[PDB]
């Protein structure tokens, strides 16, 4: 998650937005999934 | 059942923290000015009949399964003038201590981890007219609901609101058979940015901005009998979100949710009125109302009868309440227990709310 | 007090020191009864079957002096 | 509406508010650098509180409220509104109320929270209750003395994976020493008895029976005779049995076999 | 010795040496532990008439184990050192005053577990514990019914083997208590 | 393993462990035993075994290290295998009862019944077939109970043999029942294999191990396949499971009927003996706090009698809301007189509108009429003063109570689907974990 | 780059029934069907290609609190997928479960069930798969299956099919219990071997052509192989069948909400009288009486929970102070009690099939052998007598002087305990307890002293006699041979404590227990007409003795003053025990045919302790 909350030093927006890299949400994946608040929001996907 | 509940960031805002109000199905906009009046309206602040006030507030969460589940309240109000007067309050929704282990040896660290909620805020009420008031309070909110492990971080959430409380308090105007005195106030709460969870200016949730119109009138008889009643109306100041669809067939879906997480704070208040289907009929449900009646006997004793309903298409929280308060010499002690009504299981059921406040100072007359 | 809980991944292990295990009961933040074993009567638990849609779930056990203790853990 | 103004209600016990802050840092190198320590704060409450009294020698008030016990039988409110016996309500009770019955087939409630008023007609005593139920029923059998509990197991529901044979002698000489019981046809006598089991709990300790760590290589076929009624293959899983046996067909189990 | 016993193969038969060409012995045992222990191994209590009073103590032990199934020497040291003042501050003003109770309570404890190989030197770490905490309570009456007590505990366990991660732990803050 | 890890039978050589091996872990042993004068030994100890390591050497470098390894017997294979004999070597005789630590004779009762569906003690020929003629009598299946057939039954309370048996289990804490852990063990390895497949043999054609050769009486009785695979395998045979051990044991431990709860509330114990109801303060004594049942009546303490002890404990958790709500009549017709027509309504609230079977929410209704007439009787007391030796004046008394109750059941329209009291078997939300 | 959203085993609780349903085909490892097994969710499949999956009309998400917040919970549904080759004419495959349902309190079974093609696949018709619930005991010899034709969900066009049209109300199975009571009793009549079975030998009403109006049930075909029961349904299997001739059909077929409907809110009615007098200080006798019919229970009580039986029990209670009806001057205390009591219970199911109720059973009988035979098992008869004689003593005068020989140290406690029962497991069981007991106990009141302070001793006859006779259900004419246990027991255990000197301490106890064996002939065989009464006054044969030596003396040593100091103590505990081994021992005969006594068992115990505190001062 430091890549996408606390923007590391020589990563830029465009490298977070590839498909590959960027952060999947849970309603991108499960849109009729309800989720209490404040909990976790994001898929943490495995990346090979 | 529930058709499209709002989904709003940090709920427990909406949850009453004070036995008093929540034996009184959940509303204090237009009641008596008391210490508690910090959640509902602040403005009334200003008509309280004592210097200073402490409370602190106990709402057990799960009270068969375990314990150190709740949502505490610490409230602290001081009136300087008799025109203005500092408040305070802290709520605290937590699930108490809990150990993380991963090995079975007796001797092993520990880590204890509260994950918590918590909102801070503080008002300003001051008293414009003789029977008119306003009150301005900013709260700074914070949640740690969340367990730090792999690939899954734990930073809090803060944000900020803003809310805006008006108190109007006729004077004791005598009638046929009673001289009762009228109470009326609005009071619009959870004005700010949205709060992300995740970090991400993307992914933010509206804060629960809140609107509570809400009028009373109390009967006196014999001096040192009243009866209350008050009727409280409450509305969410936040879009409703996308139903079936309002342009394939997941794409019109994701089009509408994308447009309605798209919107501002600021805009999404105005919005709040329509962006549904319906008209002003359909409209009218979104309102969740709240009726109570309490009986005040030599300003000891204390009996509240509450009924709050919601829309069944929304929330979906109706209910009755009871609460008793009684005060010995300067504290006064408040329960309050809840008769649920809907067809959802209400996570406050079986659970007797407790309050408990200190009143010192000095003592200003009500006019 | 004699319980030693544990949860090291997807798993809940329950052990009782100098006692018998008699039932276990897991129950959700909700309070849904997302697990339930009425029968064991041994001195290790070993679970291994939760869902645990969050992260704090609660745990009730009852040994065979019927002690009932409770304790809150965090599903990893 | 009450008999005097004097209100006695005294509270009793205590009350604790802790705020503080709990900081947490572990170092974990699996941790997100945004896990890097966890600064939160801590609230909590102890309310211990008590509550009795009266209130114009009509209501009678007993509350207590004490956070740290099961709320099911220990949190008790109690408004009891008393009036004078020439009135038609003789008791109006709220909270804990209790509905005693004295009747077989309709057993009451003892422990119920909600409303619970009484009325009196001349001679004809109306007594209604409206609450909710903290309780459940439970009925055990006894016989003797203690409870009897009745078991219901099945021919598959065997304890499996605990019990295990020392050797497919002992499995195959059970059943024809056992034909006599209780007296076993048998002059077997185990007097020592080493078991090793896989090692995942991966702890060393002094108290835990010494700390006995060998390899060990396990063989299916080790001390394994031939039995009269029972062909090899179901003995051994040796692909040739060619010189493998070196004792009598009915030999008890030995390294030497 | 937690089990001994006699040895069969310990007869009048001509065999005498074992696998390992060791004379049978007539007793035969797995393991064999010296435990020591020092508790405390000294403590120091003394009060001064200011109202100070400490009472520290250093505790020690060992916990040696021979094993005969593998030769192995698993040795468990342990060594606790505890300290603990109690002071009372006389007559402080915050027209209200009241003595301040003041505890504090230091604790370290190392803990190590050694397996020792006889034929070479095969030391292993086989797991350890370093905890050191310090607890700090200040009481303060206000009143006959309101109590203010500060608190202060701060824990850190360091890591002797790799399985187990450093812990600081810092709880701080204040309880009040009003009593009825 | 400790010694405190398992336990073992010395004269019929089989362990059992403490904890089971539900996985992929490796059992392997070393035992040495004694037959009269002969040692025997089947494993490597530590004490005879070779050393675990061998260094040669001065210095790490040119030290060689030989770590030796222990030859044991393997009694669990790390792959499952149930070809193999080492599967055949785990015990399927042995049955742990539930909740059992110390069962004891003259307190246990276990018997063995067949349900097809009802619970039957006997086992019948299938239709077109009969038994095999001429049985031994240590083989009779013929109208015999279960427990003659399966050899748990063949002695009297004392342990001595008899002829049919005294119908009871025998209880021997060595071959038949382990003591310390509630466990019932067979007098043969597969008593619903091999065993009741010669009770039914009629020749030597017919082979246990090929399933193809049997006389249609061994295809519905003689369980094969819960000792050839695994129970999960054997599930597959659902037509075999018919055979119920059913039984009773009682735990008493300490003085005192045990009734499961504490702190329960005042006058919420009810206690029937033979369908009476006793007397809270003369037939028995109740300790609330520890949650004990004390039989004051020195008649009813040595009468076997089933005591039924009923309780309301509000010690519980995950529960559905209950509603109660009613009222009670209490008119009195004379001074000795009372009529009562309590009326009473109990309902559930369900977590969720879909209610599974075993989660059941009743909303019940209950309403009776009583009546209560207590008299004085001075023709008895004065009828007890003619009798020879006895010259008392309290007063005799008669009491008559009457009580008719009707029950209407009916389930809360909240768990109602499509106007109907739904019950869900199975929803398929639970499944696929 | 392969992210993963997410990976996981998924395991299911419907398990893969491997093994041939039909005859026919007797080898279901081939064919090259791929049967699988899975679920659709309204969370994750909700954009399936096919069909999108939708709740069934009028099914609602389940709505929960979280945390302050509404969380609609997962909606799923089975999916069976045949694919492959496709399934044969008759061949069927199916997913089974163990459950316990008790469904005799519900009138309608009811399910939703949907069909679909495979994708590029040729297409499914209509009235070809078929969807079969088949539950009892068993899915080879006892079970009720419950068949029914799937309509195809039309596909090809958009993916989003409305839910009407997803889960037909044609596809949905609703039977009535009433169906399956009268197909079990119409199967009743049809023998194993007619030709009305099918190869399976499943019996189809629908399939009779001498029946009128086959099962029923127009929609539904109903079978019944081997009399199951569906008040304890132990076994649950739904499946997937074929109908199409020259075909391998291909499909995938969806189970949701298979449930109970149409509960039975029948009432009960239940009365108590209780007549409850004392007669001065003299007699008190308790009458009770109840009568309860079917239905009745508490409150709190379940559907399967309430009494599914009429009982009508009562109990009679006497209590008597004989002891008032000697004269005062020698107080006797001799309470006597006698309480009767019998309870009949009929249950509301005939206990054979478990789950037809006894007066339709009756009625559709046509019998009168098999009339009788089914109502007399039914019958749950309970009769219970206790005599009691428990107390009997004689109570001490005023002003009088203790001695040994005084008759006033004893005390007398009889008891006997009689059970007939009978009941659809014993035709009839007869249970007689007798407990005799007579306790003494003195306690004397003020070389070396012989006199004992204190004398213990009490003797217990304890005689049980169990008849156990189990019935045959199919018919009252022979009966299993009955099955005597007997318990007759002699115990006497006695006590002293002697106080030689005032330091020695010497406690004494003997237990014996006897077992009498005049009821077994020559051979191990009991005599059917022997009396628990017979010979009451009889000593068996010596089955265990234990005794117990307890000796403590304080060694007065400081008479001499030179150890003035020492304070010495010895205690010598002894126990001695012996065993008697069971007939199987000491009469063990080998094979050989000689036969061999094994002997008793002897235990002994010493328990030596000595205690000095030897004060070095003075
Ligand atoms: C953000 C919150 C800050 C915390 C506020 C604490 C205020 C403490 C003041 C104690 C108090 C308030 C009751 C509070 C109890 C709630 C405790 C909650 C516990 C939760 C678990 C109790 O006083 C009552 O209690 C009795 C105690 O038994 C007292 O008895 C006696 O008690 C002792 C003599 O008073 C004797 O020694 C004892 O012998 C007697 O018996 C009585 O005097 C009285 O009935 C009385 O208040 C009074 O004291 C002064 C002191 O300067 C306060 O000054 C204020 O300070 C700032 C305000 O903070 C303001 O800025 C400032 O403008 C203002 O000058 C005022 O308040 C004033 O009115």
């Amino acid at each position: 998650p430091v890549f996408y909350s606390s923007k590391p030093s020589g990563i830029s927006n465009d490298d977070l937005s590839l498909n590959t890299t960027r952060r999947i949400y849970s309603r991108e994946l499960y849109p009729n999934t309800d989720i209490a608040q404040g909990q976790i929001q994001v898929v943490n996907t495995l990346d090979l | 059942d529930i058709e499209r509940p709002i989904t709003t960031g940090v709920p427990f805002l909406l949850v009453a923290a004070d036995a008093r109000a929540a034996g009184l199905g959940d509303q204090g906009v237009a009641t008596s000015s008391d210490v508690f009046s910090q959640q509902w309206n602040p403005a009334k602040y200003a008509f309280a009949e004592d210097a200073q006030g402490l409370s602190i507030s106990y709402t057990p969460y799960l009270t068969d399964l375990a314990n150190d589940i709740s949502l505490g309240q610490v409230t602290y109000y001081n009136k300087i003038n008799d025109r203005s007067a500092f408040a305070g309050s802290f709520r605290y929704f937590g699930f108490g201590g809990i150990e993380l282990r991963q090995t079975g040896d007796p001797n092993e660290p520990t880590r204890e981890v509260n994950p918590n909620e918590f909102a801070l805020d503080g008002s300003y009420s001051l008293k414009l007219s003789e029977t008119f008031s306003m009150a301005v309070a900013a709260r700074y909110i914070r949640s740690n609901l969340k367990v730090a492990t792999e690939e899954i971080d734990a930073s809090a959430a803060g944000s900020f609101a803003v809310d805006v409380a008006g108190f109007y308090q006729s004077e004791e105007i005598a009638y046929s058979d009673f001289n009762g005195r009228w109470r009326a106030g609005f009071n619009i709460q959870n004005l700010g940015p949205k709060i992300s969870y995740d970090h991400d200016d993307l992914s933010a949730n509206f804060l629960p901005a809140n609107l509570r119109v809400g009028g009373g009138f109390d009967f006196i008889f014999d001096d040192y009998n009243k009866l209350g009643v008050s009727l409280e109306l409450t509305k969410l100041l936040v879009p409703t979100p996308p139903g079936p669809g309002t342009p394939s067939q997941s794409q019109a879906d994701e089009a509408n949710y994308k447009k309605y997480k798209d919107i501002g704070w600021v805009s999404g208040i105005f919005k709040s009125f329509g962006d549904a289907p319906g008209g002003f009929s359909e409209e009218l449900k979104e309102i969740t109302y709240s009726a109570a009646a309490e009986y005040m006997y030599q300003d000891a004793f204390a009996m509240r009868l509450g009924y709050y309903h919601e829309s069944p298409m929304k929330g979906a929280k109706q209910f009755f309440s009871l609460g008793a308060g009684f005060k010995y010499s300067m504290i006064k002690v408040d329960v309050s227990y809840l008769f649920s009504a809907s067809k959802v299981k209400n996570p406050l059921e079986n659970t007797l709310r407790f309050s408990l406040t200190f009143n010192f100072g000095d003592k200003y007359e009500t006019y | 007090d004699g319980l030693l809980i544990s949860v090291k991944d997807k798993t809940i292990k329950v052990t009782s020191a100098k006692e018998n295990i008699k039932e276990v009961n897991i129950f959700d933040i909700t309070g849904k009864l997302i697990y339930n074993k009425k029968k064991v009567g041994n001195t290790e638990l070993s679970i291994s079957n939760l869902q645990s849609a969050d992260q704090v779930l609660l745990v009730k056990v009852n040994l065979e002096n019927n002690a009932q203790i409770t304790r809150k853990v965090i599903f990893k | 509406i009450f008999g005097s103004n004097t209100i006695d209600v005294k509270p009793t016990g205590s009350v604790e508010m802790d705020l503080g802050v709990r900081y947490t840092k572990q170092d974990n190198p699996a941790f997100s650098p945004r896990n890097r320590s966890s600064l939160t704060f801590d609230f909590d409450q102890r309310i211990s509180m008590s509550l009795m009294g009266k209130i114009g020698t009509r209501l009678e008030v007993n509350a207590n409220y004490d956070t740290q016990s099961t709320f099911a039988f220990q949190n008790l409110f109690k408004l009891a509104y008393t009036p004078s016996e020439d009135d038609i309500i003789q008791k109006v009770e709220v909270g804990n109320v209790s509905m005693p019955l004295n009747s077989t087939l309709i057993r009451g409630a003892q422990s119920l929270f909600g409303v619970k008023t009484q009325l009196q007609f001349g001679r004809t005593t109306i007594t209604g209750v409206f609450s909710e139920q903290k309780s459940q029923t439970k009925s055990v059998v006894a016989e003797n003395g203690g409870t009897v509990q009745n078991f219901d197991l099945y021919a598959l529901d065997y304890d499996n994976d605990r019990h295990f044979f020392l050797s497919q002698y002992f499995r195959n000489k059970y059943d024809v020493s056992l034909k006599n019981y209780p007296f076993i046809d048998s002059r077997v006598q185990i007097t020592r008895l080493e078991v090793w089991v896989t090692n995942k709990q991966n702890r060393v300790t002094t108290t835990g029976g010494g700390n006995n760590l060998r390899n060990i290589i396990a063989l299916q076929d080790l001390g394994e005779a031939q039995v009269s009624g029972v062909p090899d293959n179901e003995v051994v899983v040796i692909s040739s049995t060619a010189g493998f046996f070196n004792n009598p067909i009915d030999s008890p189990t030995s390294n030497t076999n | 010795i937690n089990q001994f016993r006699s040895n069969f193969d310990y007869n009048s038969s001509p065999k005498v040496q074992d696998v390992n060409t060791n004379f049978y012995n007539e007793i035969i045992m797995s393991n064999v532990n010296l435990v020591e222990q020092f508790s405390p191994l000294i403590r120091m209590d003394f009060e001064l008439k200011s109202s100070l009073r400490v009472l520290s103590e250093i505790k020690k032990d060992r916990a040696l184990s021979m094993s005969f199934d593998n030769n192995l020497l698993t040795e468990v040291k342990g060594m606790e050192y505890i300290i603990g003042l109690g002071y009372r501050f006389k007559d402080v003003i915050f027209i209200i005053k009241s003595d301040i109770n003041i505890k504090a309570d230091f604790s370290l404890r190392n803990n190590e577990t050694l397996v020792r190989y006889l034929d070479y030197d095969n030391n292993q770490l086989a797991a350890g514990q370093n905890i050191w905490s310090l607890k700090l309570t200040a009481d303060y009456s206000f009143s006959k019914n309101l109590t203010a007590i500060f608190y202060y505990d701060h824990s850190f366990s360091k890591a002797v083997i790799s399985t187990s991660f450093p812990l600081t732990n810092i709880r701080s803050g204040f309880t009040l208590r009003y009593n009825f | 393993l400790t010694t405190n890890e398992y336990t073992f039978n010395p004269q019929l050589g089989y362990i059992s462990l403490q904890q089971r091996l539900a996985n992929d872990e490796i059992l392997a042993v070393a035992f040495e035993y004694t037959v009269g004068g002969k040692v025997y030994q089947v494993g490597e100890f530590g004490s005879d075994g070779v050393d675990a390591t061998v260094v040669t050497g001065n210095n790490s470098s040119n030290q060689a290290i030989i770590t030796q390894s222990l030859v044991l017997k393997m009694l669990k294979s790390n792959l499952t295998n149930v070809k193999n004999p080492v599967w055949n070597l785990m015990m399927k005789n042995v049955y742990q009862i539930p909740q059992a630590y110390q069962i004891k004779q003259d307190d246990f009762r276990l018997n063995i019944l067949y349900t097809d569906p009802s619970p039957i003690n006997y086992i019948t020929p299938v239709q077109g077939s009969s038994f095999p003629p001429n049985p031994a009598p240590d083989s009779k299946v013929e109208q015999t109970p279960l427990l003659n057939v399966f050899n748990l039954d063949r002695l009297n309370y004392n342990n001595d043999p008899q002829a049919g048996g005294d119908g009871f289990f025998d209880y021997i804490p060595g071959v038949t029942v382990d003591v310390q852990n509630g466990r019932v063990i067979f007098t043969t390895k597969e008593p619903f294999g091999e065993l009741i497949f010669n009770k039914l043999q009629t020749g030597a054609g017919e082979s246990y191990n090929d399933p193809t050769t049997y006389n249609a009486n061994q295809q519905k009785y003689v369980f094969r396949n819960m000792y050839r695979n695994t129970q999960a395998g054997a599930l597959q045979d659902s037509d075999k499971n018919k055979f119920l051990l059913r039984g009773k044991y009682k735990s008493s431990g300490s003085n005192g009927i045990p009734i499961g709860a504490f702190n329960v509330p005042q006058g919420s114990v009810v206690v029937t003996a033979a369908g009476r109801v006793l007397v809270e303060g003369i037939d028995y004594s109740v300790d609330y706090q520890l949650g004990r049942v004390q039989i004051l009546d020195p008649s009813l303490q040595a009468s076997n009698t089933p005591i039924e002890v009923s309780l309301e404990n509000n010690s519980i958790f995950g529960q559905q809301t209950r509603r109660f709500m009613g009222f009670n009549i209490e008119h009195k017709i004379s001074d000795k007189f009372v009529i009562g027509g309590t009326y009473l309504k109990m309902t559930e609230r369900p977590f969720t509108q879909k209610s599974t079977y075993g989660q059941e929410s009743v909303n019940n209704t209950i309403f009776g009429f009583n009546g209560n007439y207590s008299t004085e009787v001075p023709f008895l007391t004065r009828l007890a003063n003619k009798l020879p030796n006895i010259d008392t004046d309290v007063p005799s008394n008669l009491s008559i109570r009457g009580e008719v109750a009707f029950l209407r059941p009916d389930a809360p329209k909240a768990s109602d689907f499509q106007g109907e009291a739904t019950i869900y078997v199975d929803d398929f939300e639970g499944s696929q974990s | 780059t392969v992210r993963f959203g997410a990976l996981d085993l998924v395991r299911g609780e419907w398990r893969r029934y491997t093994g041939t349903l039909d005859a026919n085909d007797q080898n279901p490892d081939d064919d090259g069907v791929e049967f699988d097994v899975a679920a659709v969710n309204i969370q994750e499949n909700g954009t399936k290609c096919p069909v999108n999956y939708v709740m069934p009309p009028g099914v609602q998400r389940e709505q929960l609190y979280n945390n302050n917040t509404v969380i609609n919970q997962n909606e799923q549904a089975l999916a069976v997928r045949i694919g492959g080759a496709g399934l044969q004419y008759q061949d069927s495959r199916a997913v089974f479960k163990n459950v316990s349902v008790d469904m005799r309190q519900y009138k309608k079974l009811k399910m939703f069930l949907h069909a679909e093609s495979l994708p590029n696949q040729p297409t499914l018709e209509d009235d070809e798969m078929v969807g079969f619930i088949r539950f009892g005991n068993d899915f080879t010899q006892n079970f009720y299956q419950v068949e029914i034709p799937l309509k195809v969900t039309k596909t090809g066009g958009s993916c989003s099919i409305s839910p009407d049209l997803v889960w037909m109300d044609d596809n949905s199975i609703d039977l009535a219990l009433d169906l399956l009571t009268r197909m079990k009793i119409k199967a009743m009549s049809i023998d194993i071997n007619s030709s009305k079975r099918d190869v399976n030998g499943i019996y189809y009403p629908d399939n009779d052509p001498d029946l009128e109006g086959g099962d029923g049930d127009g929609k539904l075909t109903l079978g019944i192989k081997g009399n199951p029961n569906f008040g304890l349904v132990r076994n649950l299997m739904v499946g997937v069948k074929s109908r199409a001739d020259h075909k391998d059909i291909k499909g995938e077929v969806w189970f949701n909400e298979l449930r109970l409907a149409d509960l039975e809110n029948k009432g009960g009615m239940a009365a108590i009288l209780n007549v409850d007098t004392n007669m001065a200080d003299f007699a008190t006798v308790s009458a009770t009486g109840r009568k309860s019919t079917i239905g009745f229970g508490s409150l709190e009580q379940g559907a399967n929970e309430r009494d599914r039986e009429d009982v009508q029990q009562y109990n009679i209670v006497t209590n008597l102070n004989l002891g008032k009806l000697l004269p005062k001057k020698w107080g006797i205390n001799l309470p006597f009690n006698y309480a009767i009591g019998e309870e009949v219970i009929t249950p509301e199911y005939d206990p054979f099939n478990q789950d037809i109720k006894l007066d339709q059973l009756i009625r559709e009988t046509t019998d009168q052998a098999e009339k009788d035979n089914i109502r007399t098992r039914a019958i749950d008869y309970t009769k219970r007598k206790s005599i009691n004689f428990i107390g009997v003593r004689k109570d001490r005068a005023p002003e009088q002087k203790p001695h040994v020989y005084d008759i006033e140290n004893f005390t007398f406690s009889q008891s006997y305990n009689q059970v007939e029962r009978h009941d659809y497991e014993v035709a009839d069981y007869e249970d007689e307890q007798s407990n005799s007991a007579v306790n003494y106990a003195y306690t004397f009141q003020p070389n070396f002293n012989y006199l004992p302070s204190n004398i213990s001793f009490n003797t217990n006859i304890l005689r049980q006699s169990n008849r156990q006779q189990f019935r045959e259900v199919e018919v009252e004419g022979i009966g299993l041979d009955p099955l005597y246990r007997r318990n007759f027991a002699f115990n006497y255990q006695y006590g002293f404590g002697f106080n030689l000197t005032k330091s020695l301490k010497l406690n004494y106890s003997a237990t014996s227990n006897n077992i009498v064996r005049n009821f077994l002939n020559d051979d191990n065989s009991p005599k059917e007409d022997f009396n628990i009464w017979d010979d009451y006054l009889d000593i068996g044969t010596p089955n265990q003795h234990a005794q117990q030596l307890v000796l403590n003396y304080d060694i007065p040593i400081n008479k001499i003053p030179i150890f003035g100091f020492v304070k010495a103590s010895y205690s010598y505990t002894a126990d001695y025990m012996w065993q008697r081994s069971s007939t199987a021992f000491s009469e063990y005969e080998d094979p050989n045919g000689t036969v061999y006594d094994l002997g008793n068992t002897i235990q002994n115990s010493n328990s030596n302790t000595l205690t000095t505190t030897l004060n070095m001062n003075t």
